[PDB]
C-alpha cells in the first residue's frame, strides 16, 4: 500500500490491464558500470526484459533515456533545505537590552548626560 | 508595552530563509549525502553561489 | 513524528519522476495519456494530500 | 536542409531589440527562447528561421469547425516545423502533436501589493489615545493649576 | 473575506477552478463566480491596475513564472508568495511522426542536466530585471520596535 500502489491502480483503471506488483532483488534503482556496461536495478530489469513497466520514483536522466523511454513527469520536485523547527533558546544576559532598542539605549544615556550638563549650566550660573 | 508585546506572542522565526543564507554565513554548517547525483549537481554547477 | 523539522526555500533545480517504459513499446503513449489525464483532473494532488 | 521555427511576441521570452530596424535575419529578436533555440541549433547543427505567428493565438480547437488555430494549427497543417514557445502541454494537444520533456516547471501563485514598512514619525507618537483628548488634558491641567493658585 | 481575489476572465486558469474537485478551490470558484462586482479582468495589465490601485485589498492569481518576472520589474512593488497549486510545465513542441523530436528532447535533457537552463533563468529573470537581489534583506523582520516613536 502507498502512493505508487494507488497510482498503478489508476493506471490499470484508465488503461485496462492486469498488473503484478513485484519487488526488485538487489534494492538498487539503476546504474551502469563503466567496466561491464550493464544496467542494474529496475533499469536493468526493463533493459534485459525481466520487467514490463516500472511505476516507482526513478529519476529521469539523459543516460537512462539512451536505453529506455520515459513519460511526462507526474510529480515535479527539487532540492530543498532540511532544518529543525526553531524552538525557544535561552536568551540570557541579552534579555536586559532585548526589547525596543539595540542602539537607542546609548542615545538615552547621551541625552541623560546632555540634560545633566544643561541642568548644571542653568542651576550653577546664577551669580 | 513592548515587553508585554514580547511576552505575549512569542513567535520565533527561522534564521535561515533562502539558499543564499547558506553562503551568507559560516557558523551553521550544511551537508549533503556522500554519494549520489545531488553532490554531482554541486560538483558540475557553474553558478558562483 | 516528532514533528521537529521543517523545510524552507524554493526548489533549487528541476527534478521530476515519471513512468518508465522500454524503448519500442506500444503502451508508452496510452500510459502518457493516462498520466496527462490524471494530472489534469488533479487526482495526483488529491493522492499527494 | 531548412527548418521553420515559430514563436509569439511574449516577455521576457521573445523581445524586440533596440535597433530592430537596424537588424535583419534571426538576430532581430532576443530573450529566453531565442537563446534556447540558439542552444538547440548548437547541439544539433541545423539551419533555422525564426517566424512570428499571425493570429496571435496560442492554440485552440473550435469544436464547431474542428480546426486548431495558432502554432498548433501551424504544426498540424505544416505551416511550421518546430515550435519553440511557452505552450502549456495538455491532454488535447498530445494527440495531435508531440512534446519533449518539460524544461521549466511552474504553477499558480498569489500576487499581492507587497506592503513595506510605511511607518510615520512624530505622527506615530500621538496615535494610541487621540489627537484631541490631549488638548482637554492640557486644559484640565491649567484649570487645576488655576484652582491651586 | 476582506481581501478579494480573482483570475483572468478567459483561459485554462478559470477552467482549473471551474473543474476543480477540491472543496477549497470549489469555494474559491464559488466566490469568484458570485462576486459583486466582477473580479475577472480582460488583460494582464488590467489585473496589474486592479492590484496596484487596491493598497493590499485585492489580489490576483496567475502563473508563477510571469508572477516572478513581474516581481523582477519596476517599481518592484509585487511579490510571489506560497507554493504552486498545480504541476504545470512547458516543453518544446513538434508534430507527431517527426524524426527530430527525440533528438530535440535529448538536447533538452542535456541542457537540463548541465544546468544551462538555470543559467538562462538567472540571466533573464535576476540579472535583466530592474529589482535588486532580494527575497529577504538588511533584516527587514521587525523584531523589537520601529525607532520612529523614539526619534
Ligand atoms: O533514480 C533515482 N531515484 C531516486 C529516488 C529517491 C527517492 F526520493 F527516494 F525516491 C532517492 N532518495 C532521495 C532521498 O530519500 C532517499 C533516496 C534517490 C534516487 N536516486 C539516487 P540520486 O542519484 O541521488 O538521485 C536515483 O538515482
Ligand atoms: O498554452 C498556453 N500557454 C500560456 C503561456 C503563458 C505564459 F507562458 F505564461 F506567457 C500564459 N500567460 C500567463 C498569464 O498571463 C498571460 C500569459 C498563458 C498561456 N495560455 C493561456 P491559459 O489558458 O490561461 O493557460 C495557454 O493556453
Amino acid at each position: 500500500e502507498g502512493y505508487c500502489v494507488d497510482l498503478a491502480a489508476e493506471i490499470a483503471k484508465h488503461c485496462g490491464f492486469k498488473y503484478k506488483l513485484t519487488i526488485v532483488g538487489d534494492g538498487k534503482y539503476g546504474a551502469r558500470d563503466a567496466d561491464t556496461k550493464i544496467w542494474n536495478g529496475m533499469v536493468g530489469e526493463l533493459v534485459y526484459g525481466k520487467a514490463d513497466i516500472a511505476i516507482a520514483p526513478l529519476t529521469i536522466t539523459l543516460v537512462r533515456e539512451e536505453v529506455i523511454d520515459f513519460s511526462k513527469p507526474f510529480m515535479s520536485l527539487g532540492i530543498s533545505i532540511m532544518i529543525k523547527k526553531p524552538q525557544k533558546s535561552k536568551p540570557g544576559v541579552f534579555s536586559f537590552l532585548d526589547p525596543l532598542a539595540y542602539e537607542i539605549w546609548m542615545c538615552i544615556v547621551f541625552a541623560y548626560i546632555g540634560v545633566s550638563v544643561v541642568l548644571f549650566l542653568v542651576s550653577r550660573f546664577s551669580p | 508595552a513592548n515587553l508585554a508585546a514580547f511576552l505575549t506572542v512569542e513567535r520565533m522565526v527561522s534564521p535561515i530563509e533562502s539558499a543564499e543564507d547558506l553562503s551568507k554565513q559560516t557558523e551553521i554548517a550544511y551537508g549533503t549525502l556522500d554519494s549520489g547525483s545531488t553532490k554531482e549537481f554541486f560538483r558540475r554547477s557553474k553558478i558562483a553561489v | 513524528k516528532p514533528c521537529d523539522t521543517m523545510k524552507v526555500g524554493g526548489n533549487l533545480d528541476s527534478k521530476g519522476y515519471g513512468i518508465a517504459t522500454p524503448k519500442g513499446s506500444s503502451l508508452g503513449a496510452a500510459v502518457n495519456l493516462a498520466v496527462l489525464k490524471l494530472a489534469e483532473q488533479g487526482a495526483l494532488d488529491k493522492l499527494k494530500n | 536542409r531548412t527548418y521553420i521555427v515559430t514563436t509569439i511576441l511574449e516577455d521576457p521570452y521573445v523581445m524586440l531589440k533596440k535597433n530592430a530596424n537596424q537588424f535583419e535575419g534571426n538576430d532581430r529578436y532576443e530573450g529566453y527562447c531565442v537563446e534556447l533555440a540558439a542552444e538547440i541549433a548548437k547541439h544539433v547543427g541545423y539551419s533555422y528561421r525564426l517566424e512570428i505567428v499571425s493570429d496571435g493565438k496560442y492554440g485552440a480547437r473550435d469544436p464547431d469547425t474542428k480546426a486548431w488555430n495558432g502554432m498548433v494549427g501551424e504544426l498540424v497543417y505544416g505551416r511550421a516545423d518546430v515550435a519553440v514557445a511557452p505552450l502549456t502541454i495538455t491532454l488535447v494537444r498530445e494527440e495531435v502533436i508531440d512534446f519533449s520533456k518539460p524544461f521549466m516547471s511552474l504553477g499558480i501563485s498569489i500576487m499581492i501589493k507587497k506592503p513595506q514598512k510605511s511607518k510615520p514619525g512624530v505622527f506615530s507618537f500621538l496615535d494610541p489615545l487621540a489627537y484631541e483628548i490631549w488638548m482637554c488634558i492640557v486644559f484640565a491641567y491649567i484649570g487645576v493649576s488655576v484652582v491651586l493658585f | 473575506t476582506e481581501i478579494a481575489y480573482g483570475t483572468l476572465e478567459a483561459g485554462s486558469t478559470k477552467e482549473f477552478f471551474r473543474r476543480s474537485k477540491i472543496a477549497v478551490f470549489e469555494k474559491m470558484w464559488t466566490y469568484m463566480k458570485s462576486a459583486e462586482p466582477s473580479v475577472f479582468v480582460r488583460t494582464t495589465e488590467e489585473g496589474m491596475i486592479r492590484v496596484r490601485k487596491s493598497k493590499g485589498k485585492y489580489a490576483y492569481l496567475l502563473e508563477s513564472t510571469m508572477n516572478e518576472y513581474i516581481e523582477q520589474r519596476k517599481p518592484c512593488d509585487t511579490m510571489k508568495v506560497g507554493g504552486n497549486l498545480d504541476s504545470k510545465g512547458y516543453g518544446i513542441a513538434t508534430p507527431k511522426g517527426s524524426a527530430l523530436g527525440a533528438p530535440v528532447n535529448l538536447a533538452v535533457l542535456k541542457l537540463a542536466e548541465q544546468g544551462a537552463l538555470d543559467k538562462l533563468k538567472a540571466k533573464w529573470w535576476y540579472d535583466k530585471g530592474e529589482c535588486g537581489s532580494k527575497d529577504s534583506g538588511s533584516k527587514d523582520k521587525t523584531s523589537a520596535l520601529s525607532l520612529s516613536n523614539v526619534a
